[PDB]
């Protein structure tokens, strides 16, 4: 499958572990 | 005003604190000043006059005018899910029913093409994170009358079952889960940007124009990260190069049912395609599979709890210590077969329990000497870590009584530190009458002991049977 959809996908939303 | 400014100034002090034994008291805290901002401001900035499905209509034109399917189904208020897609005709397995063109999109790309765009390059935060870039799109966009988007906006959900909805006796229902941390990290890091961006907003020149600038509430902020984060997909950019994060507007009133990922981006057509799951007859909701998650993704995340997972699992940390005797070499037998000396592992509701990942690990980890020099050293070596993970291939009988030993006192273990155990869950949710939140709280936290429970079996099962391939002298796998 060409580049596969998955919904919903889990992101980082720690801005302070991340910056 | 000049009080929500101060107001939101405590709030990023404090959601900006360290982490703190006291996480649960911390979380009162944060959530005492968030309602109380809460409490203080009129909701969402913007409402829309009418019911949510007087606006479908719209999303079916715009989405019809832009090259989207529109035909073979409709949209029905379900009890179970809340708003989905029915089939209208019989729709056959592996069928492209869905479709939807580029142009329809919200991407990280059109966040930087709007009005938000000045702020975006100035701000750090914004351009490390799209997900957050997606969730003030979403927002400038919704207080934007004429935005291009607002038939898609009109029709989202004005509240969401994320965590951050949740009352403070639901998220209690959670004390002592491996679920409550990832709960609190999400309140804190919501609180955090709301106060830092109601910050920036107020004072940034290249904010001016932005209409957040006139309002933003917490109740928008709220709204607009449970919007993205139960809805936000990762497709490709343009060329093929790089993905980037999207709002796909009708596909995504989809819900969810178990099986495979059947949704795929045509970068060819540039566009969105969906073909059908299963077969779905005239007045048969319509159901796509999201994802691999975990219950606890499902519920923190999306929203929602899964009955009947088949990708659920718990998170269980684990390491060689480095008062191990032993820890330089198992430390070069985990780097040569690319695993780390610690890390967080997960156990599988399925069986079995553990992924070669982790039997790599375990079996590593309970080496003898002379086992862990069978894997550093000869020609055999490579091919020797080369099935570390294979559970065909064992290192020794020896070695295997002692991982599942080893997993079945930890599982055990494990299970000992929860407040309710199995069968006081199960009489909760058969006396109890309980919200939908509830309901989620109690049954995630009933499913990560059965989780640890089946582990405790299977481990069980698995040292007893190498026990006995250790007693009748049985000859290992070549
Ligand atoms: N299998 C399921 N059970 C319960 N809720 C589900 C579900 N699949 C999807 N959902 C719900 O749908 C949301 C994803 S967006 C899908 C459309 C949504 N029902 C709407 O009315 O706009 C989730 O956050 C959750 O609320």
């Amino acid at each position: 499958l060409k580049y596969p959809i998955e919904h919903g996908i889990v992101t980082n939303w720690d801005d302070m572990e991340k910056i | 005003p000049k009080e929500i400014l101060n107001l939101t100034s405590e709030l990023l002090q404090k959601c900006s604190s360290p982490a703190p034994g006291k996480e649960w008291e911390e979380y009162v805290q944060i959530r005492t000043l968030v309602e109380k901002i809460r409490k203080k401001q009129k909701g969402l900035s913007v409402t829309f006059d009418g019911k949510r499905e007087d606006y479908f209509p719209d999303l079916m034109k715009w989405a019809s005018e832009n090259g989207a399917s529109v035909e073979g189904f409709e949209m029905v208020n379900f009890k179970e899910e809340g708003f989905g897609l029915r089939a209208t005709r019989d729709i056959k397995a592996e069928e492209l029913f869905l479709w939807v063109p580029r142009k329809l999109l919200m991407t990280v790309e059109s966040a930087k093409n709007s009005v938000l765009g000045p702020l975006y390059s100035q701000d750090r935060i914004l351009q490390a994170m799209g997900n957050i870039a997606l969730a003030f799109h979403l927002l400038c966009e919704r207080a934007s009358p004429n935005s291009f988007w607002q038939p898609y906006i009109q029709t989202l959900p004005s509240e969401y079952d994320t965590p951050l909805y949740f009352e403070e006796d639901e998220v209690r229902y959670l004390q002592s889960t491996q679920a409550i941390h990832d709960v609190f990290s999400q309140y804190k890091n919501t609180a955090r940007q709301y106060a830092y961006f109601y910050k920036v907003i107020q004072t940034h020149p290249h904010a001016n124009k932005l209409p957040l600038k006139d309002s933003f509430t917490y109740e928008d902020y709220r709204w607009a990260v449970s919007s993205v984060m139960t809805r936000q997909n990762q497709i490709p950019t343009e060329d093929g190069s790089r993905v980037t994060l999207a709002l796909i507007p009708l596909w995504d009133m989809c819900n969810h049912t178990n099986g495979l990922i059947t949704t795929g981006y045509n970068l060819e057509d540039d566009r969105c395609e969906c073909v059908a799951l299963q077969d779905f007859r005239a007045g048969e909701q319509i159901y796509i599979f999201y994802g691999t998650r975990s219950n606890a993704e499902f519920v923190i995340h999306s929203g929602f709890f899964f009955d009947n997972n088949s990708h659920d699992r718990v998170k269980i940390k684990l390491g060689v210590s480095k008062s191990d005797r032993l820890y330089a070499m198992k430390a070069e037998v985990l780097a040569r077969a690319g695993i780390p000396t610690s890390s967080v592992f997960a156990l599988h509701f399925t069986e079995p329990p553990i992924s070669a990942q982790l039997l790599a690990f375990l079996r590593v980890f309970c080496m003898t000497e002379e086992e862990l020099k069978e894997h550093l050293l000869g020609d055999s070596a490579i091919d020797r870590i080369f099935t570390l993970g294979n559970s065909e291939f064992p290192v020794s009988w020896d070695n295997e009584v002692k991982l599942w030993t080893f997993l079945e006192d930890r599982a055990s273990l494990l299970l000992k530190t929860y407040k309710t155990t199995i069968e006081e869950d199960k009489s909760v949710l058969k006396n109890h009458d309980l919200s939908v939140r509830a309901k989620m709280a109690i049954k995630l936290r009933l499913g990560e002991k059965e989780i640890l429970e089946k582990a405790v079996k299977s481990a069980a099962v698995n040292r007893e049977y190498y026990r006995q391939q250790m007693e009748e002298k049985a000859p290992l796998p070549k």
